[PDB]
Formats: C-alpha cells, sequence, structure tokens
C-alpha cells in the first residue's frame, strides 16, 4: 500500500537495526517475522510464495 | 517473499 507506513513492520520485539533486510510480512497476518525467528523449517529469504507456518496450516 | 528491501522504492 503506502510506503509511509512501511516502518511498522518489525519482528516481534526483535528487529531493530538487525536482520530487517531478511524480514518477511505474511499476507494476512503480515506484521512481521524474521526468516530465523519464526518461519517454516526453511530459514532463508524465499524467492517464491511466502506464507507463515500458521497461514499455510489452514488452506 | 516480500522484504523491507523490496517493499520500499528508496
Ligand atoms: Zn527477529
Ligand atoms: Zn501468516
Amino acid at each position: 500500500g503506502s510506503v509511509n507506513f512501511v516502518d511498522l513492520y518489525v519482528c516481534m520485539f526483535c528487529g531493530r537495526g538487525n536482520n530487517e533486510d531478511k524480514l518477511l510480512l505474511c499476507d494476512g497476518c503480515d506484521d512481521s517475522y524474521h526468516t530465523f525467528c519464526l518461519i517454516p523449517p526453511l530459514p532463508d529469504v524465499p524467492k517464491g510464495d511466502w506464507r507463515c507456518p500458521k497461514c499455510v496450516a489452514e488452506e | 517473499a516480500r522484504t523491507k528491501q523490496t517493499a520500499r522504492k528508496s
């Protein structure tokens, strides 16, 4: 949406001045999750379809 | 995956 509200995406507690580059936002529950903080057994920056363990859990 | 790096257009 608007880039003005892009800084509101920071990992739960974690995410300040850190790995923010590898930071993901899961469409639907999309506030924040670092690829190694809480993601599938796959911690990498994905290059395909992204969704968190919980959202993939109910499709 | 959408990242902080991508989302922003600098
Ligand atoms: Zn984190
Ligand atoms: Zn999700």
